[PDB]
């Protein structure tokens, strides 16, 4: 019968793609030590005080 | 060498590999969970 | 991705975007459809509004209700969660732990 | 006119709804034993399932 020639229209309506939240970077230890250049070996020394006994 | 030529060997990562302080983890996603690494578990150095 | 530190392999895995799509048609016609004789329009029917048209609108409304719900209903679902009558809550909190795991937003539920 | 879609995973999945349904653990005949009133007689049963859901 009849025949029409249309577009094929292109919407965004709010549907992504479903991702997680993020919340373990909050939660950890971050940067206590950061001159990692200058110290040999990339290896920043973290001591651990001395214990004795009597 | 040249400087077309590949990367080579870096004395910083030779020397901290035989420091051995880089953190070696468990496989997450192995079944069954896998034994702890050696260097996981090696004790504090007695000084530096 | 992730490359170690200072090592001699220099190459970096290039990461890649594609974008998805689906489309939305327009594939029923939903009607009410009437015939009245001319006796009938001329001695039988009162008043046409209360006696003829409201219900007609009535049963469009209803049937556009059983097109939602079928809508609904046939929907793909992979697992049905079971309801234990006894039981009845864990099903729900599975429900709402499904929807969780798969990161679908906790707001207009 | 109207149109209607269900709206899916880029995947496939459908994972932005969930159906539940209730456990069934038996099913029962309503109204027990019964006698027809002619021999050529018709009864409609009824099945109901121990939630009370017609089956």
């Amino acid at each position: 019968a009849h025949i029409f020639v249309k577009p094929e229209l292109v919407a965004e309506i709010g549907v992504k793609q479903l991702q997680r939240e993020i919340v373990l970077p909050g939660l950890v230890w971050t940067n206590p030590l950061t001159d990692f250049g200058g110290s040999k070996n990339d290896t920043i020394t973290v001591r651990v005080p001395a214990i004795t006994t009597a | 060498g040249l400087i077309s030529d590949p990367v080579e060997v870096d004395p910083i990562q030779v020397g901290r590999d035989e420091a051995g302080w880089v953190q070696e983890l468990r496989d997450r996603e192995a079944w069954p969970k896998q034994e702890v690494p050696e260097q996981a578990k090696k004790p504090a150095k007695v000084g530096n | 991705n992730r490359r170690d530190l200072r090592d001699p392999d220099r190459t970096v895995i290039a990461s890649e975007l594609v974008e998805h799509s689906f489309g939305v048609t327009l594939d029923k016609h939903v009607y009410a459809a009437l015939k009245f004789t001319d006796e009938q329009r001329t001695l039988d029917i009162r008043d046409y509004t209360k006696q003829v048209l409201m219900p007609q609108v009535s049963a469009v409304a209803y049937e556009l209700e059983d097109y939602i719900a079928e809508l609904i209903e046939g929907a793909p679902y992979e697992e049905t969660i079971l309801i234990d009558p006894a039981d009845t809550v864990p099903a729900f909190i599975t429900a709402d732990q499904r929807m969780g795991e798969a990161n679908v937003p906790t707001d207009s539920r | 006119f109207t149109g209607r879609k269900v709206v899916t995973e880029v995947d496939g999945s459908f994972v932005r709804a969930v159906e539940l349904q209730l456990q069934a653990s038996s099913i029962t005949i309503v109204g027990g034993a019964f006698a027809l009133a002619t021999t050529t007689g018709t009864k409609q049963l009824k099945v109901r399932d121990d939630n009370g859901t017609d089956v």
